[PDB]
């Protein structure tokens, strides 16, 4: 089974550097070039360069040449992408992948967030219930970095749940709401608890939302 | 550098109907040595890496069904998806594989077109817990509507707000092809406690009249 496993998400301040790794397995490392492709939030794919491990052919997009360095550790079947003098434009998902179009395998992506924000778990506030349908929810405010996960009633409630994509606020912290619609006749009998997990800060909040 | 320009930027196609996505390159991608066009198509769903669909302009990747078809030559290429399915909702990219730097088109986002569906609107005042913090968030929810275009206006004591709200929209629901949207108005506690009537007014193609949901602070 061919696998490309990338290193975890990173937060860096502007001007810093980041080095992302890409561990290849399930094939002979020197059989394919490793390409690096990134994608800023909501934007198009962008090709950064490639490293061909068998013969050390390294090619860069001039947009990144001199700020990015591609290397490999052939002994560990690992490719690296180092990006220096980080800027706001560099907040993005970074992917490694094999070959051009002859061996379609991609790593799972590494999110690099360029920010001066400190890691912070969210404040969780109720969106209380005010046609037999009632809407309720949780406002998941002021956390950093991405991502958060939200479940309802420990995963027992999934129908009608909408957990919105996060927005970045002017504070540099993210915010989102998770909402669910339920029968009004259940409001007095069924407890509704949003389970908010923010793994970067190891925070877990279970907030009961009451009418 | 080869510039790759896709058209349209977004496409809404009914289930079972044909989607057509065009990709134009600023230079020919036809390789004299093998007479192949080095044009590649990828499918990318949110949160996932792209997936190879077609290469050499018209050769389908193994595992890709034959309702995906690539055509064209030189500078003008087309991806046709026949009998569109919900699992085809994605952003599609063409890529220049002819000469460095390898460059991508800007993407074409495909969604399912369905009959117009009006949003169900809900408003939520800020929680007492949040108010202790000096900032107040007021949330307006537009639930399960199509198409995605919608106008959400905040009114405070009937004054139209500007600059102090942010919107978030879901991806398309795979089973019913709808969107939901949140608009969040952020005020200082001082401003929140100064004013009384909080309203969000929603305009949408499915509504013959705009829908307003409102509350009076403290009720």
């Amino acid at each position: 089974q061919v696998q490309l496993v990338q290193s975890g998400a990173e937060v860096k301040k502007t001007g810093s550097s980041v080095k992302v790794s890409c561990k290849a397995s399930g094939y002979t490392f020197t059989d394919h070039a490793i390409h690096w492709v990134r994608q800023a939030p909501g934007q198009a794919l962008e090709w950064m360069g490639h490293f061909s491990p068998g013969n050390t052919d390294i090619k860069y997009n001039d947009k990144f040449k001199g700020r990015v360095t591609l290397t490999v550790d052939r002994s560990m079947s690992t490719a690296y992408m180092e990006l220096s003098s980080l800027r706001s434009e560099d907040t993005a998902m970074y992917y490694c992948k094999t070959s051009t179009f002859f061996f379609d395998y991609w790593g799972q992506g590494t999110m690099v967030t360029v920010s001066s924000a400190s890691t912070k778990g969210p404040s969780v506030f109720p969106l209380a219930p005010s046609g037999g349908t009632a809407a309720l929810g949780c406002l998941v405010k002021d956390y950093f970095p991405e991502p958060v996960t939200v479940s309802w009633n420990s995963g027992a409630l999934t129908s009608g749940v909408h957990t919105f994509p996060a927005v970045l606020q002017s504070s540099g912290l993210y915010s989102l709401s998770s909402v669910v619609t339920v029968p009004s006749s259940s409001l007095g009998t069924q407890t509704y608890i949003c389970n908010v997990n923010h793994k970067p800060s190891n925070t877990k909040v279970d907030k009961k939302v009451e009418p | 550098d080869i510039v790759m320009t896709q058209s349209p930027d977004s496409l809404a196609v009914s289930l079972g109907e044909r989607a057509t996505i065009n990709c134009k390159s600023s230079q020919s991608l036809l390789n004299s040595g093998d007479q192949k066009n080095y044009l590649t198509w990828y499918q990318q769903k949110p949160g996932q890496p792209p997936k190879l669909l077609i290469y050499w302009a018209s050769t389908r990747e193994s595992g890709v069904p034959d309702r995906f078809s690539g055509s064209g030559s030189g500078t003008d290429f087309t991806l046709t998806i026949s009998s569109l399915q919900a699992e085809d909702v994605a952003v599609y990219y063409c890529q220049n594989d002819y000469s460095y730097p390898l460059t991508f088109g800007q993407g074409t986002k495909v969604e399912i077109k369905r009959t117009v569906a009006a949003p169900s609107v809900f408003i939520f005042p800020p929680s007492d817990e949040q108010l202790k913090s000096g900032t107040a968030s007021v949330v307006c929810l537009l639930n399960n509507f199509y198409p995605r275009e919608a106008k959400v206006q905040w009114k405070v004591d009937n004054a139209l707000q500007s600059g102090n709200s942010q919107e978030s929209v879901t991806e398309q629901d795979s089973k019913d092809s709808t969107y939901s949207l949140s608009s969040t108005l952020t005020l200082s506690k001082a401003d929140y406690e100064k004013h009384k009537v909080y309203a969000c007014e929603v305009t949408h193609q499915g509504l013959s009249s705009p829908v307003t949901k409102s509350f009076n602070r403290g009720e």
